[PDB]
């Protein structure tokens, strides 16, 4: 059985100005199978409603999704990214890194 | 640039699920525009791009007719994954995906180049269509079974042929005018250059590109005029969430080095490259 | 236009 694990990326739709509205995204890509729980966190606690894009894959027959949710930054706010995957013991949080 | 028609069918089965879950996608050129998953309330093709809303009238049964196609699609692909099993002798019970994307792709002058119709058991190539001669390539050995069957029955390549060069072309070239918009803009990238001090004291430029459409892009570190394979680092494009895509690409050096370093930006959008120094 | 795919 093939296996292959999420490759994560949290970043923000437009470059993160404090006070203006943007979108936080999450994109796990790579991953085969296709089961996996994605969640967005703010200050670690489950953002409620997040949306994500439709299954799809890619040419190599790994998988893909975008996550994200409407946000507005602050500098005192801690954004993370939080996944789970058969290929991962236990879930991985990756932070959102304001310049990165 | 090139354009495409292109359909990504995924089936699972499980220990967690009933029957097997069929999940489908379909891409005009980079833009997703309708989906499907057997596990909704009542399982339908959905419009996910504003353009395809359009469609139903001036063919009114457009949804209905997807929406029986990718049912019966379904049902295709639990006893398919029923079938390979068996040829792979596995237990029963386990998890496992057999997935199939197909379409066409035409030139920038809409002419037709190229079908592909190809598929995979547990995320290995299983079985695929030869384009030139209309044959079944068996990737996988215990896929020469299923390449016998559906080799003895022309209509399976007579079919595919008739839609891969025609059906699917003539779709493509309507959704096109349809989502002329959207899908006939092509968006050049912005760029900026960012400054890192790393704690060990070295100096991190990152070269960022976003807002660009589609997403083939050449980021180039370019120190006094030569290529940087050595410290650059790039991520992946991604997307935007929006349409377009992001990449950044990184270098590192020592303090006082920044000036020899330039970022080279092309993309089909661009007339002539952005040079960018910090 | 989505395809009726055949039983492998």
């Amino acid at each position: 059985m093939i296996q292959r694990t999420p490759k994560i990326q949290v970043y923000s739709r437009h470059p993160a100005e404090n006070g203006k509205s943007n979108f936080l995204n999450c994109y796990v890509s790579g991953f085969h199978p296709s089961d996996i729980e994605v969640d967005l966190l703010k200050n670690g606690e489950r953002i409620e409603k997040v949306e994500h894009s439709d299954l799809s894959f890619s040419k190599d027959w790994s998988f893909y999704l975008l996550y994200y949710t409407e946000f507005t930054p602050t500098e005192k706010d801690e954004y993370a990214c939080r996944v789970n995957h058969v290929t991962l013991s236990q879930p991985k949080i990756v932070k959102w890194d304001r310049d990165m | 640039g090139s354009h495409s028609l292109r359909y990504f069918y995924t089936a699972v089965s499980g220990p967690e699920l009933r029957e097997p879950r069929f999940l489908s996608v379909g891409y005009v050129d980079e833009q997703q525009f309708v989906r499907f998953d057997s596990a909704s309330e009542s399982p339908r093709e959905e419009p996910r791009a504003k353009w395809i809303e359009r469609v139903g009238e001036e063919d009114p049964e457009y949804w209905e007719r997807q929406t029986g196609i990718l049912r019966r699609n379904t049902q295709v692909f639990r006893v398919g994954l029923e079938t390979l099993r068996g040829y792979f002798n596995q237990s029963a019970g386990g998890v496992h995906t057999l997935q199939t994307m197909y379409g066409c792709e035409l030139t920038p002058e809409l002419t037709f180049t190229r079908g592909f119709d190809q598929s995979a058991y547990d995320g290995r190539d299983y079985i695929s269509l030869d384009t030139d001669t209309y044959t079944w390539t068996a990737t996988a050995p215990q896929a020469v079974n299923t390449k016998r069957k559906w080799e003895a029955d022309r209509s399976i390549a007579e079919g595919w042929k008739a839609y891969l060069e025609e059906t699917c072309v003539l779709w493509l070239k309507k959704y096109l005018e349809m989502g002329k918009d959207t899908l006939g803009r092509t968006d050049p990238p912005s760029a900026r250059v960012t400054h890192h001090t790393d704690p060990n004291g070295d100096v991190t430029l990152r070269c960022r590109a976003q807002d660009f459409y589609p997403a083939d892009i050449s980021l180039m570190w370019l120190r006094d005029g030569e290529e940087q394979l050595q410290d650059t680092e790039f991520i992946e494009t991604r997307p935007a969430g929006d349409g377009t895509f992001q990449k950044w690409a990184a270098v590192q050096m020592t303090p006082g080095q920044e000036g020899k370093y330039t970022c080279r930006v092309q993309h089909e959008g661009l007339p002539e490259p952005l040079s960018l120094k910090w | 236009c989505n395809v009726t795919l055949n039983y492998p």
